[PDB]
This record gives C-alpha cells, sequence and structure tokens, in this order.
C-alpha cells in the first residue's frame, strides 16, 4: 500500500438496548469515516485487508 | 582488538588466537538491534492504526 484510510471501528450495534448485532466475520470491519464523535452521519463494511467498503447487509450481522 | 597490539597485558585466548591468525568478527546483529526488533513486534500487536497518538488497550486486540 502506498497509502492508508483511517476510519473509527464499531464493535457492533446495540439496537433498542435490548438485542446486540455484531458482524460475522472476523475479516471485516464496521465503520464510519467520521472520527470525533461516538456515532455518525453514514457507516460502511470493508475488509481489514484492503478498502474495499459496501453498505452494510443484514445477512453481514 | 585494541587490548591485543599493546602487549603491557599478557594475551588472553582470545588475542593467542589473533596472533595465530584468526579472528572472530563482531557478532552480525548486536544485542540492542535484536532487542529493537523485539520491541517492534510486541508494539506491532498494540499497532491498530497509523495515527498512533495512543496505544491501544490490548484487551481489544
Amino acid at each position: 500500500p502506498g497509502d492508508f484510510v483511517n476510519v473509527l471501528a464499531i464493535a457492533g450495534l446495540c439496537v433498542n438496548g435490548e438485542i446486540a448485532l455484531t458482524l460475522r466475520e472476523p475479516g471485516l470491519v464496521l465503520f464510519t469515516h467520521e472520527l470525533q464523535t461516538y456515532t455518525a452521519t453514514e457507516y460502511f463494511v470493508s475488509s481489514r485487508r484492503m478498502f474495499e467498503p459496501r453498505k452494510p447487509t443484514v445477512s453481514d450481522f | 582488538y585494541k587490548r591485543c597490539s599493546n602487549g603491557r597485558s599478557v594475551a588472553d585466548l582470545v588475542c593467542a588466537q589473533y596472533y595465530s591468525g584468526v579472528m572472530v568478527l563482531p557478532g552480525v546483529v548486536d544485542a540492542e538491534k535484536l532487542h529493537m526488533y523485539s520491541a517492534s513486534l510486541i508494539g506491532g500487536m498494540a499497532l491498530g492504526g497509523i495515527t498512533a497518538a495512543a496505544a491501544l488497550p490490548f484487551s481489544y486486540a
């Protein structure tokens, strides 16, 4: 790699404070570009090994 | 080997070899570089990203 992209990673989603979702796969990270805050405008999933982002799917969690 | 040309002290085994023509060269890597490599590998587990302003809690790695 010539470059790295710096992103705030999220362990998972604590929906209603009731149901905890996390990614199935340890090769994928759930992230937002918005580094300076605990929550953000929109969310993405990419491999940790290369930056190839996509919107999360109900089947990733 | 600065010692062995100055005959003011009797030659020990490391100089007796050198007068016999055989030189042990400095170790290929010093224990200072071998320590920096080991700490580079231990620290490289807490290196969660190149924005390295503070170390990543190891309970997350």
